[PDB]
C-alpha cells in the first residue's frame, strides 16, 4: 500500500481474479435527497453534493464524497458530512470504506473538518449521541 | 520477504466492531472489548478458543480499551461513556471493583505502570489522568495534566521507570514524568513530527526506543538522548529528549491505528486501515542513529474491514492477535 506495487510485479492474487456494481451515479442517488438542516432544500438543490464530485470503485471497498458548503464559514460544515456518512453507513454493505471531504478551496476550516469527519473513533462517539442522532435522520430521510 | 504471517484461529463472539484484545500476562488468557459495550475473557482449552466470561452492565456506551494490570488480577476497562472501571476476581467471577471518574467526555485509554501501582487515562477532554492504586477499591487522583491541545487517543507506560506517554488527535506524542524534589507530574518532552492523528506508541524492551503510528500512514521510531549523551544531542532543559530516527513511509495506504512492539523478539506489528497487518525487523547492521527497519511479512487482507489492533503475546514468541471492526478476533503465528 502507499506506494504502489512495483511496476515489474502482478499480485499473484489479482493474477488469479483477472483469470451490477455500484456506480457514481447509485451513490449520487443515495445522497442528493439529503436535507439540509437549516434549509428546506436537499444537498443537491444547494449544490453541496455534485455526480461529478464522487468517486467509487466496487471492487476495492471504497467511496470518496466531496461536498462543496453553501459558504466559507458554514456552520454546518461538520453536521452535513456526517449525514453523507450516516446515508451512506447504512445503505452501502458493510465492507465499503466511505471517505467524506470538503471540495478542495472551498471552506475556511476545511483541514479541520476533514480530519474531524475521517477519524471514525471521533464519528463514532458522535453518533452516540441520541441528540445528534436524531437531527441526523431528520436531514437523512427523503420526503 | 521470508517470512510468513500464518492464521491459527478466528474468533467473534462480540456484535459489532471489536475495538480493542488484551493479552494476559500469562498468555494463555485474553480479553477484547467492543461497540457492544461487553468485555470478553477468552481461555485455551485444547487448541480451541473460547469466551469464558463476559463482562456486561459495567458500561453504559462503547467500551475503546482494555489492558491487565502486571499482576494479572485486574483488568481496567475505559469506555466513551467518560468513566474507567476496574475488575477483579476474589469470588471466583470477574467484578467491578471500582469506576473512576473525572473526565469530561469519553476516556479513550488506560495503562497500568510496570509496578502496577499507577494507572493512566485520556479522554476526548484533552487531559491525562495518572491514578495512584492504593486498594481494590482505593484510588487517588496524582495528577491532571493538560498540554495536549487535542483528543488524546492512547497512553502506555514505560516498561521499567514510571514515564508515560501520551498519543494525540495533535499529531504530537508526549512524556510525563515526576519532578524529583516535589514529586509533581509535569510534561517531560514533546515528540513533533508526525503530520496528522497520533493513534499507537509502544516502548521496545528497555524503554530507549518507541514506535508511534498515525493517520498520516507512517511509523517512526523514537531515540531517546540523555542528557551528557554521546551522540551531542541537545538536552537544553536537562530533560531526556526523544528524537526521530527514522520514518517508515509508503508502506501503509490508509490510518495506522495500532503499533506492537514485540519484546520477545523485537518484532513490530501494524494494524492498518487498509485491512491489512504488517510484520517489521530492524536490519542487521543498522545504526543506532539511523535505524533501518524492513517489512518482513504482511498479510494484506488480514481481516475484512479495518484492523483496530495488534498485539504480541508477551509468553508465546511470535504469536500475534489483532481484532477489526468485521467483527472478528484473529490469533496468528509469525516465521521469519
Ligand atoms: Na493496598
Amino acid at each position: 500500500g502507499g506506494r504502489p506495487t512495483e511496476i515489474e510485479n502482478i499480485n499473484p492474487n489479482v493474477y488469479d481474479r483477472i483469470k451490477d456494481p455500484f456506480d457514481k451515479r447509485e451513490i449520487f442517488d443515495l445522497i442528493r435527497n439529503i436535507n439540509d438542516p437549516e434549509h428546506p432544500l436537499t444537498l443537491e438543490e444547494l449544490h453541496v453534493v455534485q455526480e461529478d464530485l464522487i468517486r467509487i470503485n466496487d471492487s476495492q471497498n471504497s467511496v470518496h464524497i466531496s461536498f462543496t458548503p453553501t459558504i466559507p464559514h458554514c456552520s454546518m460544515a461538520t453536521l452535513i458530512g456526517l449525514s453523507i456518512r450516516v446515508k451512506l453507513l447504512r445503505s452501502l454493505p458493510p465492507r465499503f470504506k466511505v471517505t467524506v471531504e470538503i471540495t478542495p478551496g472551498t471552506h475556511a476550516s476545511e483541514l479541520a473538518v476533514n480530519k474531524q469527519l475521517a477519524d471514525k473513533e471521533r464519528v463514532a462517539a458522535a453518533l452516540e449521541n441520541n441528540h445528534l442522532a436524531e437531527v441526523i435522520n431528520q436531514c437523512i430521510a427523503a420526503k | 520477504g521470508r517470512g510468513r504471517l500464518i492464521l491459527e484461529h478466528t474468533l467473534q463472539g462480540h456484535k459489532g466492531r471489536i475495538w480493542g484484545v488484551a493479552w494476559h500476562p500469562k498468555g494463555n488468557v485474553f480479553a477484547s472489548c467492543g461497540e457492544d459495550k461487553a468485555i470478553r475473557i477468552w481461555s485455551l482449552t485444547g487448541n480451541t478458543w473460547s469466551t469464558k466470561t463476559i463482562l456486561s452492565d459495567g458500561h453504559k456506551r462503547t467500551i475503546r480499551e482494555i489492558r491487565w494490570s502486571p499482576c494479572g488480577q485486574y483488568l481496567a476497562s475505559a469506555s466513551f461513556d467518560a468513566t474507567t472501571a476496574i475488575w477483579s476476581k476474589s469470588s471466583g467471577e470477574f467484578e467491578c471493583n471500582a469506576t473512576l471518574e473525572g473526565h469530561e467526555n469519553e476516556v479513550k485509554s488506560v495503562s497500568w505502570s510496570r509496578s502496577g501501582g499507577l494507572l493512566a487515562t485520556c479522554s476526548r477532554d484533552k487531559s491525562v489522568w495518572i491514578w495512584e492504586v492504593a486498594g481494590d477499591d482505593e484510588f487517588e487522583c496524582a495528577a491532571v495534566l493538560n498540554p495536549h491541545t487535542q483528543d488524546v487517543k492512547r497512553v502506555v507506560w514505560h516498561p521499567t521507570k514510571d514515564i508515560l506517554a501520551s498519543a494525540s488527535y495533535d499529531n504530537t506524542i508526549k512524556m510525563f514524568a515526576e519532578e524529583p524534589i516535589d514529586n509533581d507530574w509535569d510534561c517531560t518532552a514533546t515528540l513533533t513530527s508526525h503530520t496528522s492523528t497520533v493513534w499507537g506508541i509502544d516502548f521496545d524492551a528497555d524503554g530507549e526506543r518507541l514506535v508511534s503510528c498515525s493517520d498520516d500512514t507512517t511509523i517512526k521510531i523514537w531515540r531517546a538522548y540523555h542528557p551528557g549523551n554521546t551522540a551531542g544531542v541537545a538536552t537544553p532543559d536537562q530533560q531526556t529528549v526523544w528524537k526521530c530516527v527514522c520514518t517508515v513511509s509508503g508502506q501503509h495506504s490508509r490510518a495506522i491505528y495500532d503499533v506492537s512492539w514485540c519484546k520477545l523478539t523485537g518484532l513490530i506489528a501494524t494494524a492498518c486501515g487498509d485491512d491489512g497487518i504488517r510484520i517489521f525487523k530492524e536490519s542487521s547492521d543498522s545504526k543506532p542513529d539511523e535505524p533501518t527497519f524492513e517489512q518482513i511479512t504482511a498479510e494484506e487482507g488480514a481481516h475484512d474491514q479495518d484492523v483496530n489492533s495488534v498485539q504480541w503475546n508477551p509468553v508465546v514468541a511470535g504469536q500475534l492477535i489483532s481484532c477489526s471492526d468485521d467483527g472478528t478476533i484473529k490469533i496468528w503465528k509469525v516465521t521469519e
